[PDB]
């Protein structure tokens, strides 16, 4: 956690449902946006910090 | 000699551009745009918005 992992995301179409429908996540909490909504949205850049 | 007549073309003008440029002014909300918020956030959180 000191040294964290960004890995970028571009030129590609994101169904976050295969994400958010998974029982595995212990926590899933958003901010800004609701992730029920993220199917139809567009963004410039998208990262995953881990 | 006609800046009376002038000047109450200047004032409506700046009324209105005042007024439209309003819409712009986010007023403390996440966004300016109304579409925005509703394309972003549910009900719980959008009317907060």
């Amino acid at each position: 956690v000191y040294a964290w992992n960004r890995k970028r995301i571009s030129n590609c179409v994101a169904d976050y449902s295969v994400l958010y429908n998974s029982a595995s996540f212990s926590t899933f909490k958003c901010y800004g946006v609701s992730p029920t909504k993220l199917n139809d949205l567009c963004f410039t850049n998208v990262y995953a910090d881990s | 000699a006609l800046g009376k007549l002038q000047d109450v073309v200047n004032q409506n003008a700046q009324a209105l551009n005042t007024l439209v440029k309003q819409l712009s002014s986010n007023f403390g909300a996440i966004s300016s745009v109304l579409n925005d918020i509703l394309a972003r956030l549910d009900k719980v959180e959008a009317e907060v918005q």
